[PDB]
């Protein structure tokens, strides 16, 4: 292999959990929609779902007062509005 | 009766173990969503024994640091020789038992993992969605002319990221009226109330419709269904009602809208003027964008008419003193796309004026694609950007007279066809050989 | 001032117009070259229809901006 | 029928017949018997209420 | 050795080539509609075997998923990472 | 050895990894579906284009109504925004 490459880039011990401070630092990601091209055709501001059809609709029902509501809104539906 | 995996069972069996697991994998989901995509590739998609990437599925051990690959079986190498029997799947997180051969894509707890600290909960206090309502198919009686709206409400009630809105109560939860016969929102949030769920405790599901019906003869009685209306005006009514409760849910020269409307459906033209002379310049103009409004005359296919809207103009009616050659000309002017929406909005103009005064409509079918590639428009090279087809509105009759129809595309890749009343199954073939008037597309993939 | 107009078949127009002019101006002058009543006529601006009695700055409508012409497709 | 297939409870065919049959002119369209049907319904509907 | 796919591997993620290489092949095969015919093809399979076990359905998907994808697609996106190879060696 | 071979060898992972992906989805969602939906039946399909989602045609209206919650009264649904229009008018 070309030394090159090597010279200023180059079973395995390592581990995966090492990544949580990177997580830890890093704004929330998307799989198959690249960052910077979203930054430079696309508003600062919009909101994203990647393949929004992948799976129904997650969600549940308060047995209460009937309301659908997405998984992080559930709790606080739960505390002082239901 | 599909039975549930009992080897994850066992180890649920103990309380802590279980904790421990859901842990684990909720930081785990948390880095995923946090992870740049070296990172990624790197460290959860190179096998520990042969150091391959994407040797087909690549799974993480859930016990360690360890990446095994399917294709040489290395992670089932991992499975049988150190018995880890449980690994995650790098491209969906989701969780493979090597003794079932089956994913586990069935326990509830597993799927919505984030809230397991409070699952106990969230079972008492609530349910699973019901067969009938989950994908909430219900259709919209014809109160009068009120086809054009309901057409339209359909494509709303299958809009994702306003699910995602409204599930999350962000209007619910800051609104200072809380009253859905005068707002639009919280009619709204009654709507999906209705189609989704079930209100306290043969005529069903209408309460949400009604309410929305009031709100629109209150503030634009012409626009409320007694009569027939254009739905691309509603559609610009509606949206800019919609906005300004947004705007009234402030507690508080805030120039770009923070609302739903605006960080979805909002981007930027740019104009250009050019001296064919000098042909350096320019003198660019910045336009906002809620939609946009295509011709279609003389044309067969959807890319034709985006560029025919794309397409430059030589003004001839235009006074012109240019600064780099310094005398009169026709300028040249050209649109192209500065900044893209996240759900773009199309409208087919399907009509034409005559010297007589009157209008006719435009019945010419116009080919649309299943996907839809912008790159050509973006003017800075531009990478690939594809957009999903999620909706159509079509009409049926002349320029003042008809009916409106709409088709959406849910989970799975089947579409239906609502028509007032009527939610039916639809093929996508037949819905591409439909008229369509408007379209609804959805970002699907960004290069 | 110069604006544009974007018509039903996609060709642009320029319109002379004082900030003060009202819609109701500007749709008197598009009736004076196309010929197509007040009554017709849908103005689009920034995802906004604009209103009668208006002016164009409550709308922060400028110089050079383009407008989009529609007409209604009435169903029901 | 008709008078379902334009949402009417005012019967299109009695209606096609008496404007044949009243002799107004030689030939008869299709769309008058409905839009008059709707404004006799219209009507009706004012009155009872 | 087989230390070099890894080696050349960790170069072609360094180097920003993978990210194209990736999302062109996703297009195309997305635009040509072969992920959905995937998709029908897995629904199809599971109701006709009557089962949802991933290794089994898999098993019957996997080998034609990949006889219907498109020459023009395989020609193309071999034809780009040649290209990239071509750089280095 | 060479190039064209470790060429077909990178594309087959890719496919293959990409087919993992989505069959595992699919078969999640599947597996899910059935769990949580003991009884599950498919949405009805009329080739005739005729019949609903449950198999029945579009209902008669003005055969249905609604309770007008302002006044009191019931009024036959394809007329209720007529009635609006002489309720509202309060
Ligand atoms: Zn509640
Ligand atoms: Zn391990
Ligand atoms: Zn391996
Ligand atoms: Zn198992
Ligand atoms: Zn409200
Ligand atoms: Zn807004
Ligand atoms: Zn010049
Ligand atoms: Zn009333």
């Amino acid at each position: 292999i070309k030394p090159k490459v090597i010279e200023e880039y180059s079973p395995s011990n390592d581990s995966w959990k090492s990544l949580m401070s990177s997580a830890k630092d890093t704004p929330l990601q998307y799989d198959h929609m690249n960052r910077e091209s979203l930054k430079k055709y696309f508003n600062p501001n919009a909101q994203l779902i990647e393949d929004p059809l992948d799976k129904p609709i997650q969600y549940r029902v308060c047995e209460k007062c009937g309301k659908p509501l997405a998984l992080t809104a559930i709790v606080d539906h739960l505390e002082n509005h239901c | 009766a599909m039975s549930i995996c009992p080897h994850i069972q066992q180890v649920f069996q103990n309380e802590k173990s279980k904790d421990g697991v859901l842990k684990t994998c909720n930081a785990a989901r948390y880095i995923l969503n946090h992870s740049v995509p070296k990172e990624k590739f790197l460290n959860t998609m190179k096998c520990g024994t042969c150091h391959e990437i994407n040797s087909g599925a690549t799974f993480m051990c859930l016990q360690c640091g360890f990446c095994g690959c399917w294709n040489h079986s290395h992670f089932l190498s991992h499975s049988k020789q150190i018995g880890h029997i449980f690994g995650i799947n790098s491209n969906n997180g989701l969780l493979f038992c090597f003794k079932c051969e089956d994913y586990i894509g069935n326990i509830d707890l597993i799927n919505d993992a984030i809230l397991a600290k409070y699952w106990d909960d969230v079972c008492t206090k609530t349910m699973v969605p019901s067969m009938e309502r989950r994908d909430g198919l219900s259709g919209l009686i014809n109160m009068g002319s009120t086809a054009f709206m309901s057409s339209i409400l359909q494509c709303l009630i299958h809009n994702p990221y306003f699910i995602r809105h409204s599930m999350s109560q962000i209007h619910s939860n800051n609104c200072k009226v809380r009253s859905p016969d005068k707002c639009f929102s919280c009619a709204l949030d009654k709507i999906v109330h209705e189609l989704y769920g079930a209100l306290n405790t043969s005529t069903n599901r209408q309460t949400g419709f009604i309410y929305l019906l009031t709100c629109a003869w209150k503030i634009n009685q012409n626009l409320a269904g007694y009569s027939q209306q254009d739905a691309h005006e509603f559609w610009q009514f509606i949206i800019n009602q919609i906005h300004q409760s947004y705007v009234l849910d402030l507690p508080n020269n805030n120039k770009q809208c923070e609302c739903i409307v605006h960080t979805v459906f909002e981007g930027s033209l740019e104009s250009s003027i050019v001296c064919p002379g000098c042909q350096n310049n320019s003198k660019t103009t910045i336009d906002p964008f809620l939609d946009l409004s295509l011709d279609i005359k003389d044309k067969k296919k959807l890319y034709e008419c985006l560029d025919s809207f794309h397409k430059k103009e030589q003004l001839k009616d235009f006074n012109y003193h240019c600064g780099e050659c310094n005398s009169t000309q026709d300028a040249i002017k050209q649109l192209g796309i500065h900044k893209l929406p996240s759900v773009l909005v199309l409208q087919l103009k399907r009509f034409e004026h005559l010297l007589n005064g009157s209008n006719r409509k435009l019945d010419d079918f116009i080919e649309f694609p299943t996907y839809l590639n912008m790159k050509n428009y973006c003017s800075t090279k531009v990478p690939d950007i594809i957009y999903e087809l999620i909706g159509i509105v079509s009409h049926k009759g002349t320029v003042n007279e008809g009916h409106y129809i709409a088709f959406c595309k849910i989970s799975g890749g089947q579409w239906f066809k609502f028509n007032d009343s009527m939610v039916s199954s639809i093929s996508q073939e037949e819905v591409l050989k439909e008229q369509a008037y408007l379209l609804f597309y959805t970002i699907r993939q960004v290069n | 001032m110069q604006i544009f107009v974007k018509t039903l078949t996609g060709k642009t127009i320029t319109l002379e117009v004082e900030p003060s002019d009202t819609i109701e101006n500007v749709k008197a002058k598009i009736q004076d070259k196309e010929g197509i009543p007040p009554d017709q006529q849908r103005l689009i601006f920034a995802g906004k229809q604009l209103e009668d009695g208006r002016t164009l700055s409550d709308y922060n409508i400028q110089k050079e901006s383009t407008l989009h012409l529609v007409l209604r497709l009435r169903g029901g | 029928t008709r008078s379902s297939r334009a949402g009417l409870q005012f019967p299109v065919g009695r209606v096609h017949r008496l404007l044949r049959k009243g002799n107004y002119a030689e030939r008869v369209g299709a769309g008058a018997p409905v839009y008059l049907a709707a404004v006799l319904e219209y009507l009706t509907a004012e009155i009872l209420e | 050795t087989a230390q070099l796919k890894s080696q050349i591997q960790q170069y072609l993620v360094e180097s920003g080539n993978y990210e194209l290489i990736s999302n062109e092949l996703k297009a195309r095969l997305l635009q040509e509609g072969w992920v959905d015919k995937v998709k029908d093809l897995t629904k199809s399979e599971m109701n006709i075997n009557e089962s949802t076990n991933f290794t089994q359905i898999l098993s019957t998907v996997e080998p034609k998923a990949l006889e219907m994808v498109s020459d023009s697609t395989r020609e193309t996106v071999l034809k780009q990472i040649r290209e990239f190879l071509e750089e280095i060696v | 050895i060479t190039i064209d071979s470790i060429s077909n060898g990178i594309l087959n992972n890719l496919l293959t990894t990409l087919i993992q992906d989505i069959v595992a989805r699919e078969t999640t969602q599947q597996q899910l579906l059935k769990t949580r939906y003991p009884d599950l039946r498919s949405y009805y399909f009329d080739p005739n284009g005729s019949l609903d989602i449950n198999g029945l045609q579009k209902q008669q209206e003005s055969s249905q109504y609604i309770h007008c919650e302002n006044c009191g009264r019931d009024v036959s649904a394809n007329r209720l925004a007529a009635h609006l229009q002489r309720c509202l008018s309060r």
